């Protein structure tokens, strides 16, 4: 059941003299099918720690364990194979590629894991379904609207059964009305066991989540834990 | 894969690609159409080359000036494996008629042995007799296009007086062969022929310059030859000179690589256009970087690596050159072709431009145009931070 | 004018990208103007010449002339001096060694000092030359080092002019001999003109030169003398203007393969003009909710690839002056006493093209510019 | 007094999208325009900002007949009179806060001197103090629309069309923002606005409702 373990650590950005400080002593862990929500004001580093885990970020000192075996510091190609395999990337503008149909932008991450055609749009194809996508598949992020192309994002995040949905204020390029809509299936999605870690700057959306993080100036400053 | 992908994104900007190759296309057949005809040219020289190999030239070498008789030359040339033998003078000739001229013409001056050992073939008139050796006549032989230029046809050029260098000679026959069909490169107006004993007396010079043997059996030539020279030598009396065989590629060799340097300076200049075709491709190449800086970023998070990255798009500027100098290679060898089919009112000898080493010479040059101008943005893709750049 | 403000707002947009673009445009006009400028050179070097063939009044009308009459005419007020030639282009020999085709002048008394012939190497005709029928010789510097290596190794050897022995009593040289190389003459060799009569059976005079110093004189002067040299026994320069137009063709036809890459270097500007017009689509569709026209838009992204292409024929004008000027020093040897460099015609025809290039390839981009909707931009 | 005057206002592409659109707004106002999605809601909103012109019926723009105007004309009265504010912004990347706002008024036939003067008042009219050379590189999203709202506002328009302003900005940032718009119409300009969010139109004094290219609903009857 354990998936993510932090454990001091810290990221300090040198910039000529600057030894800016942002991460330090997050000590932190996180059990599979768990619905974890991040607050905090801008530059206490939740892109930071979000980042490091994963994997986009290595820390400066400290450790983080996923699944038990130490991740921070593994050569950038091994380290983008773990990435491939274990973290599903959820962004607030969803980040579709524009010359790439909703079913190929969704079958990207199977190429990188080295799937074969065959199955890579039947893999899609289901995970398009799990979405709940009514527009079709061979169109365009040009021709889809805002809660379509999250749903497509959400799906390319899934193919490759990740450890992590990492989310990064997924309603935050939406309406209300559609948002709360993406925010169900997220928490359908975690009901399944699917584990998700989501940043938000709005208590309506971390509301959503089975348990709350606070961070003050890169420290987690309140958990739900206890 | 990461082939799959350079052809994904060539696609995706089809005009944009398309205009990029454009500049490979034009580069790439302009090198190719000047290296073409620079070969071709050099090629219908080296045909000669080896059409020359079958004669053995000596000549008098002062250390190891006197009178050579012709009668040694055809003692010599009894020796075994030798076919033919011949002595010519040669001269400049400005060879007015009327009012026509033909200011630079090689005027040859042949031995009654001459035109039958180099095979010339007479389609109007006579070739020279006994008759004009004995009598120091002042006969000419015109070559087929000599005579069409001077006097409209080489029917019509027989038994009329031509001035040579102000010296009346009569028309008795016009010839041709390979040789003088083609014998325009070399820069000469024509190719007359007339006894050495009228060059011999009309202008001062005296009667013997080349000596030649001709040896049909080329496997001979390094041991007859200097056989031939010494037998030259044991005949003429030991005169303290000696004959030694003149080389025949010091002399051919001179003009090939002189062809070849003017060759390289006008396909340079043309090169200068797939350079610039070249700096565009890198150009191109790198606004599609930042127009992919986010792409990029969203792939290496989704398990792309630098390494990937770095070969997708050196792939993806390699298709684009080659492609290109392929289209191109084509384009040049179609007007190389039909260039060739319009320069016979000239030259009668093959120019096609298909020569491999020049087809293959473009793609790797093409190839390498790829490599060169699409590392650098090829590098940059590969080095961006998937962090700063979502 | 802030559609040049516009343009240069751009142009430093993607300062990397603009200098690249440009690239093409120099390597394009730097090789054009480069050849162009050569090809010119030759042009005026030769035209330079044709201002010297008029101070030199050629007289002709054969009948056997005499030397007598013109040392007579050349008494005239404008008339500085004369001389008179003999003519043939014979082949000198010198043992296995052999020039082609040099043109043999056999000048009388006062031709050395009426041309000035000036000598490298030993001594220059002298009158026991001439008294004493002799067969001797001078030969051109290039002819001189081409026949014999040296010039002091010439000095006093025999030549084989067409048969005939003639001792080299010296060597010269000159401007006009050092561009003979151009005209074609594989050498210019000078003798006595009684020598080249007997040698050869040509008449003692066949050319008769009035040389006149005065340029604004030629006219009366020069019919004056053609009709006194008539009293006694009872016209324009020759085919100057012929390589003129030959180096003139050959000048065009490289200048145009060099051209090419002015071409491609256009089809360059055109291509990032047109990811211009997409990469800011959304611009175009801003500036024209801010009040920007169709032709606003249209003669902006005009003005920015003339612009882009103009500044690039402007740098690469001045990058074919230096390449156009050790070029002088390169040709030094070559053709040599040659003023090579960039005309004023020449260096602004690149403007003209560069500008031109910016606006033919630039136009297409511009259009699709213009007419984006604002709607679907925005 | 009487600003905008749409009548009889039809849309058509075969699709059709406004039918019969009667609507007045007066100076001073400030209308929320809210509906369904393919309502006509934007096709309304670039009709009035004169990026669309209606297949019938007429547009009176402070008492200018506007519909059907050519495209050099269309483009100055645009310039003039209306001051769109986008979602997302729309800030050239290379030009600095200053020359961003400065822009519009390059369009009219302003001296390069006086510019500076009136770019410098309106982003001191937005609350927006010493990032006059900041890129939006280099500042934030409420910012970054800060800027956005000092060029709509700098050529004196009758309009201010804003479409979805807060929508790229955090709930925080966005209520500053949208007090900002209030504080402008306290002032005087008129602000036609559309929004998904009730939170958002709340805000404004009027209440529009657009059903099938045909007004609905209207909190000023
Ligand atoms: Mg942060
Ligand atoms: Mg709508």
């Amino acid at each position: 059941k354990q998936l993510i373990s932090l454990k001091n650590i810290f990221r300090s950005y040198r910039n000529g003299d600057q030894e800016l400080q942002v991460l330090k002593n997050i000590n932190l862990e996180v059990n599979e099918g768990e619905f974890v929500a991040i607050m905090g004001p801008s530059g206490s580093g939740k892109s930071t720690l979000m980042n490091t885990i994963g994997m986009l970020d290595t820390p400066t000192s400290g450790e983080y364990y996923l699944e038990g075996q130490e991740v921070a510091g593994l050569g950038e190609k091994q380290l983008a194979k773990v990435r491939n395999q274990q973290i599903g990337f959820v962004f607030q503008q969803f980040f579709l590629l524009s010359k790439l149909n909703a079913l190929q932008n969704v079958e990207l991450p199977l190429i990188y894991a080295g799937v074969s055609s065959s199955k890579r749009r039947k893999l899609a194809e289901e995970y398009l379904d799990k979405v709940e996508l009514t527009e079709r598949s061979h169109h365009l992020p040009s021709e889809l609207s805002g809660g379509q192309k999250q749903r497509v994002a959400i799906a390319r995040a899934l193919v490759n059964n990740p450890s992590i949905i990492l989310a990064d204020e997924p309603t935050g390029a939406l309406d209300t009305k559609t948002g709360n809509q993406i925010m169900q299936l997220l928490v359908d999605l975690n009901k399944e066991g699917k584990t998700i870690i989501m940043v938000t700057h709005e208590p309506e959306i971390a509301a959503y989540a089975k348990r709350q993080i606070v961070i003050r100036d890169g420290v987690i400053s309140s958990d739900s834990a206890q | 894969q990461n082939l799959k992908f350079a052809f994904s994104s060539i696609m995706a900007h089809k005009m944009r690609s398309l205009l990029t190759m454009i500049g490979i296309i034009i580069g790439v057949s302009s090198v190719v159409v000047i290296m073409a005809l620079g070969d071709s040219l050099s090629r219908q020289v080296n045909k000669d080359m080896t059409k020359s190999q079958k004669n053995i030239s000596v000549f008098f070498s002062p250390k190891k000036p006197p009178k050579p008789q012709e009668s040694w030359v055809q003692e010599a040339a009894k020796l075994k494996g030798v076919d033919s033998y011949y002595v010519t003078n040669s001269t400049n000739a400005i060879l007015t008629y009327q009012d026509k001229k033909v200011e630079n013409a090689n005027l040859t001056g042949g031995n009654r042995t001459y035109m039958d050992a180099v095979k010339n073939e007479i389609i109007a008139g006579r070739s020279l007799r006994e008759q004009d050796f004995k009598e120091f006549a002042s006969v000419i032989l015109l070559d087929e296009e000599l005579s069409i230029s001077l006097f409209e046809s080489p029917q019509e050029a027989i038994n009329k007086v031509v001035e040579v260098n102000g010296f009346s000679y009569r028309v008795i026959g016009v010839y041709t062969s390979p040789e003088a069909k083609r014998s325009k490169i070399y820069g000469f107006g024509g190719l007359p022929i007339t006894t050495n004993i009228s060059l011999a007396a009309n202008f001062n010079i005296d009667e013997i310059a080349s000596i030649v043997f001709r040896v049909n059996d080329t496997s001979l030539t390094p041991t007859l030859g200097p056989e031939l020279a010494r037998k030259m030598t044991e005949l003429a009396g030991l005169q303290q000179g000696e004959y030694q065989v003149a080389d025949e590629s010091v002399v051919f060799a001179e003009i090939q690589q002189s062809f070849s340097f003017m060759t390289t300076i006008i396909s340079s200049i043309a090169g200068i256009s797939l350079f610039v075709g070249g700096t565009g491709v890198m150009n191109i190449m790198l606004v599609s970087v930042t127009e992919r800086t986010r792409e990029i970023g969203l792939r290496k998070a989704l398990g792309a690596t630098r390494a990937n990255i770095l070969i997708q798009f050196l792939i993806e500027s390699m298709i684009l050159t080659l492609l290109g100098g392929l289209i191109g290679l084509t384009i040049a060898s179609g007007l190389t072709a039909l260039a060739g089919l319009l320069l016979q009112g000239l030259i009668e000898g093959i120019e096609v431009g298909v020569s491999i080493p020049v087809a293959l010479f473009s793609l790797a040059v093409s190839a390498s145009v790829g490599m060169i101008f699409g590392v650098l943005p090829a590098n940059k893709a590969s080095k961006l931070d998937p962090i700063e750049a979502l």
